[PDB]
């Protein structure tokens, strides 16, 4: 179906403890393929998916150089931001950056991103037109002017609409067996008596990919959103994902309840009921 | 593939 | 500065089967800042051979990490995840439940 590539950058200052921590990770959809850790011995971009290991030394040397440049830029940014907001030098702060592109089923460009956050809050973000910027406060305003004069948006757009999309396609092809797979969820239901008058019905979805999925409970066809416990979709660690929705059922009403599962790998939505 | 253009400063 | 408390899930990669190799997962998400302590416990003792995924974050800028270790479940063995964070007055212990 639809696909996307994303790079996540986190930079955390450590006052009096030297250079800031820098961590970069790349994703194709819900699969990480690369990473760089400033505190690692290698000082290189490393593969994190088997299908990227085929990339020669030129790819790794190149990516290593660019991620190092990314790193140095963020180290400076931490100082500039500490100035914008008149903050001391003893406090630890966080800068986060994310950029990437979305493509439809036809693998054609659909949407591009490039966003910054400071201490967990939106700082500056490229708008959907990839031509304008969003700045909430004065600090961000300054940055916006700077980036407007250096025509940053125009260059970022070239990457997001061109390079980003092109290489996203390349990764999809090179890693077809895993990146282009759709694993329908394995579903089952558990039943446990919490007391004499009640029991827990839990609907399971396992070993599915991608991560996007919908799990709901119904009682006689009526949604139970606020009476069902929904856990966050979670990684199994093997590249697949998990999720469950539980509902407390009064003993004797099992038949009234239905679990509904929607996922890319399912032709039609599944309906399950304890019986 | 990382953005290859020199990222401008904040 | 903003601070968000980590959500915690302790679970196995595959359905728990006594005597069969598996992976004990502790998934922490929705927290900020990124400084965080996560330990996997076995009968109260923290496990040493514990790996974790590379620091990443969600759309809303909050971080998530996956800590994991190779293990083989048994009837008597107790497992739990210990998490400490600036948003917690005391380390949060979440016991592993086969059915969760």
């Amino acid at each position: 179906g639809s696909h996307s590539m994303r790079y996540f950058f986190t930079s955390v200052s450590r006052p009096g403890r030297g250079e800031p921590r820098f961590i970069a990770v790349g994703y194709v959809d819900d699969t990480q393929f690369v990473r760089f850790d400033s505190d690692a011995a290698s000082q290189r971009m490393e593969p994190r998916a088997p299908w990227i290991e085929q990339e020669g030394p030129e790819y790794w040397d190149g990516e290593t150089r660019k991620v190092k440049a990314h790193s140095q830029t963020h180290r400076v940014d931490l100082g500039t931001l500490r100035g914008y907001y008149n903050q001391s030098e003893a406090g630890s702060h966080t800068v986060q950056r994310m950029y990437g592109c979305d493509v439809g089923s036809d693998w054609r460009f659909l949407r591009g991103y490039h966003q910054y956050a400071y201490d967990g809050k939106d700082y500056i973000a490229l708008k959907e037109d990839l031509r304008s910027w969003t700045a909430a406060d004065m600090a961000a305003q300054t940055t916006k002017h700077k980036w407007e004069a250096a025509h940053v948006a125009e260059q970022l757009r070239a990457y997001l609409e061109g390079t980003c999309v092109e290489w996203l396609r390349r990764y999809l092809e090179n890693g077809k067996e895993t990146l282009q797979r759709t694993d329908a969820p394995k579903t089952h239901m558990t039943h446990h008596a919490v007391s004499d008058h009640e029991a827990t019905l839990r609907c399971w979805a396992l070993s599915f990919y991608p991560a996007e999925i919908t799990l709901t409970w119904q009682r006689d066809g009526e949604d139970q959103t606020q009476d069902t416990e929904l856990v966050e979709t979670r990684p199994a660690g093997d590249g697949t994902f998990q999720k469950w929705a539980a509902v407390v059922v009064p003993s004797g009403q099992e038949q009234r309840y239905t679990c509904h599962v929607q996922h890319e790998g399912l032709p039609k939505p599944l309906t399950l009921r304890w019986e | 593939r990382l953005y290859q253009n020199p990222t401008t400063y904040i | 500065m903003i601070q968000r408390t980590p959500k915690i899930q302790v679970y196995s990669r595959h359905p728990a089967e006594n005597g069969k190799s598996n992976f004990l997962n502790c998934y922490v998400s929705g927290f900020h800042p990124s400084d965080i302590e996560v330990d996997l416990l076995k009968n109260g003792e923290r496990i040493e051979k514990v790996e974790h995924s590379d620091l990443s974050f969600s759309k809303d800028w909050s971080f998530y990490l996956l800590y994991y270790t190779e293990f083989t479940p048994t009837e008597k063995d107790e497992y739990a995840c210990r998490v400490n964070h600036v948003t917690l007055s005391q380390p949060k212990i979440v016991k592993w439940d086969r059915d969760m």
